[PDB]
């Protein structure tokens, strides 16, 4: 045929190994991205999980051809044959390629020499959250890329006018935050093998609390409440309100250790730690209360409703 | 030139 | 361990307050070392955290039987 | 033009008659193999399994003699795949479970 020809010629004399215009200048690189969705926030593991569509395209003066044939459209059989840029995720904790059926690769080249290379990947990207305001916390969590061994004089990096073309988010895995927005940086990191042009893509993420309403905040009002109970009951059942305190501090104790479960192993108290701790001091005053009234009942019946709603509002607020 | 004796002991080695 | 010191602020002739506020904090000792040492592997020896749950558990047990002894020393 | 036909025929000049079975200076005294490290995270260290999950650009130089070119005034940086046709230390990690 008239294409395989092109192909042929396009391969003969030509190095692999050696990238455009090496020697002579910097290649350019533009890359676009379909984010076709930001899989699970695994807060625990301080990484999650992005789909996307990667596209890099530059100028090959080897890779040019004149012919009635405008572009070369092919697919992953000759990604590996020509020179493709050895573009990494600097936070990527683990990343793969799809395969199924075959590898999910795309590949056009046109007659001046551009290059698009367009790929699918699944990256499970490290964004570092910082959860001092739980289950409050806004995140931006970025995702780099650049060369991994071409410093900035020999690979250089750039977004094309399409900044990310981000799909549509009702699809996504996206459950605890919503997707808020989507902001690039492109900046030369110095490190010990030269100067690379990284190229990052900040995503916003805003936490939703309903789940956690339900989950630890409703519960933890819910135990308040049974221990507010305690005071209408009367002080003459010693065993009724020592049952009704010690079951309400304990499950509360367990609540606690639940809900500290859903967090991480970091050392610093959070939002929920402080609503648990005050729900702590609740429970236990109304059990100490009742300890010193066997050894008032109404001034209780009036500051433990008060005291949780004027906190509540406080906590709530912020 | 002064690997390549160790070069040729491995291929005589490998030949056949 | 602190709420466990509660039971001494409680009338003696209070067995079934006593005896349930001392038996239900003993047990959430137990559960809270079981809990803690499951996350830990099999480790065959006392840790700190360990010998610090041990140290509060005879702590609580010892205010439970002290309830115990007030009740002998009324009753029997 | 003039450079990247340069630099094909030198690489392709080092690339041709190298034996990747020979270490540098075989039959000869030890190549010092320097070695760098650029932690970027160390992602858990667990308990129960006895063991810490890290994260690094482990990098090292050697000299080889076969590999010297002195036509161009520059540092060729090339492909990954070139590795596989390069003598590299045979490295590894005793402590390493799953890498
Ligand atoms: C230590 O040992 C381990 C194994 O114990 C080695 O790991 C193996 O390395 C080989 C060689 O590099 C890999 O084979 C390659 O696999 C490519 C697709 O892999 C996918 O499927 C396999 C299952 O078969 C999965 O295991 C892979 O997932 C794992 O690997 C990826 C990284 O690749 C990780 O990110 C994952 O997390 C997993 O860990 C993948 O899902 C396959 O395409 C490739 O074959 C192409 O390239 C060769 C090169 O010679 C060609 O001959 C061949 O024809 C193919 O080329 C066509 O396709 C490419 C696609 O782009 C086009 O560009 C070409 O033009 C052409 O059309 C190759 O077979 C193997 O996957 C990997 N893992 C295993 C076996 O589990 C380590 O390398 C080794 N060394 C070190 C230092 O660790
Ligand atoms: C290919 O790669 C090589 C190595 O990666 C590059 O060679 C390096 O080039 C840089 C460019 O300046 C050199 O940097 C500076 O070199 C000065 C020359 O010192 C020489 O002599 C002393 C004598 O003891 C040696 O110890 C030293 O290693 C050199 O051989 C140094 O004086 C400089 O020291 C300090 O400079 C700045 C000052 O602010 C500090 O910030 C630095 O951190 C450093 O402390 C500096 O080292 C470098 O030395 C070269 N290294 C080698 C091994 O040659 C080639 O340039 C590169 N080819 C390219 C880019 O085309
Ligand atoms: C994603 O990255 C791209 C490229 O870095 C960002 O687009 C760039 O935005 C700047 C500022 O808005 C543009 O500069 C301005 O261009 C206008 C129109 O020509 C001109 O009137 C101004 O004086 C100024 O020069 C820049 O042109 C544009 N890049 C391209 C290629 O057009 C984009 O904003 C980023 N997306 C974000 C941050 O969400
Ligand atoms: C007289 C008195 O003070 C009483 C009060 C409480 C009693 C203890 C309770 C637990 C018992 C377990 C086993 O039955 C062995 C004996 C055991 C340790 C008892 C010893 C005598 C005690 C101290
Ligand atoms: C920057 C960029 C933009 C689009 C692509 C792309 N190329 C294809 C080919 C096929 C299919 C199904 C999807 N492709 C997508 C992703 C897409 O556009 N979706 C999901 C609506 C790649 C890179
Ligand atoms: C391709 O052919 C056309 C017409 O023969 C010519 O004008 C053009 O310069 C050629 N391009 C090349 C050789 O790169
Ligand atoms: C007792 C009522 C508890 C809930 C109060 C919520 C107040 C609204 C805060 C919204 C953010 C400014
Ligand atoms: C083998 C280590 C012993 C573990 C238990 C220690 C208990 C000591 C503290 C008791 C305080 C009254
Ligand atoms: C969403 C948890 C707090 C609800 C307010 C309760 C005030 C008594
Ligand atoms: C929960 C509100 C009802 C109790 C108020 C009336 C008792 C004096
Ligand atoms: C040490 C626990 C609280 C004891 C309070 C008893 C009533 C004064
Ligand atoms: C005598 C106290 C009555 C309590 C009124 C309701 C407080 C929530
Ligand atoms: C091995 C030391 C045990 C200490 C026990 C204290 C009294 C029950
Ligand atoms: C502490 C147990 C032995 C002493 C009990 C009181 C006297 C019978």
């Amino acid at each position: 045929g008239d294409v395989t020809v092109i192909l042929n010629n396009l391969l003969e004399g030509y190095d692999n190994k050696l990238r455009p215009d090496i020697g002579v200048k910097p290649t350019l690189i533009h890359t676009d991205m379909y984010v076709n969705s930001i899989g699970p926030v695994n807060a625990i593991n301080m990484e999650y999980t992005i789909d996307i569509f990667f596209a890099q395209t530059w100028y090959d003066r080897r890779l040019k051809f004149n012919s009635t044939i405008k572009v070369l459209r092919l697919n992953s059989n000759m990604v590996g044959k020509i020179w493709i840029p050895d573009t990494f995720f600097r936070n990527s904790k683990k990343a793969d390629a799809h395969w199924i059926t075959t590898p999910n690769r795309m590949l056009r080249i046109w007659n001046d020499g551009r290059v698009l290379y367009t790929l699918r990947l699944t990256i499970d990207a490290e964004c570092q959250l910082q959860l001092h305001n739980f289950p409050m916390d806004e995140h931006s969590c970025p995702l780099e890329f650049s060369s991994y061994g071409y410093p900035r004089e020999e690979i250089v990096y750039q977004w094309k006018r399409s900044s990310v073309e981000v799909g549509d988010t009702r699809s996504w895995r996206l459950y605890q935050f919503s997707f808020v927005g989507l902001r690039n940086t492109t900046e030369v990191v110095k490190t010990t093998s030269g100067d690379y042009v990284v190229m990052s893509v900040y995503f916003d993420l805003s936490r939703r609390m309903g789940y956690f309403t339900i989950q630890t905040y409703i519960p933890c009002t819910l135990i308040v409440v049974l221990s507010w109970v305690s005071f209408w009951i009367n002080k003459d059942a010693v065993p009724a309100r020592t049952s009704l305190g010690i079951t309400t501090v304990l499950t509360m104790t367990t609540l606690s250790t639940i809900a500290r479960k859903s967090l991480p192993k970091v050392s610093y108290v959070t939002a929920m730690d402080l609503f648990v701790s005050v729900c702590f001091i609740f429970v236990f005053s109304a059990l100490v209360e009742y300890g010193t009234l066997h050894y008032m009942d109404s001034y209780a019946r009036i500051f433990f409703p008060t005291a949780f709603c004027l906190f509540n509002l406080v906590y709530w607020v912020s | 030139d002064n690997t390549t004796v160790f070069t040729r002991i491995l291929d005589r080695l490998l030949d056949g | 361990t602190i709420l466990s010191w509660v039971s001494f602020w409680i009338n003696y002739d209070a067995s079934a307050a006593r005896v349930a506020l001392g038996i239900t904090t003993v047990l959430t000792m137990t559960t809270i070392n079981t809990h803690l040492r499951e996350t830990l592997p099999k480790i065959p020896y006392v840790k700190a955290i360990d010998m610090y749950l041990m140290g509060c558990f005879v702590f609580v047990f010892m205010a439970l039987l002290e309830y115990a002894l007030v009740n002998y020393i009324f009753f029997g | 033009p003039s450079n990247m036909s340069l630099v094909k025929e030198t690489v392709d000049r080092l690339l041709k008659g190298y034996d990747i079975r020979l270490r540098p200076d075989f039959g000869g005294p030890p190549v010092a193999v320097g070695m760098n490290i650029d932690i970027a995270s160390i992602d858990m260290v667990s308990e129960v399994n006895m063991d810490y999950t890290l994260t690094m650009y482990f990098q090292q130089a050697w000299r080889d003699k076969r590999l010297s070119y002195n036509v161009i005034p520059l540092n060729l940086t090339l492909d990954n795949r070139v590795a596989d046709q390069l003598w590299v230390p045979d490295t590894y990690f005793l402590n390493d479970k799953k890498s």
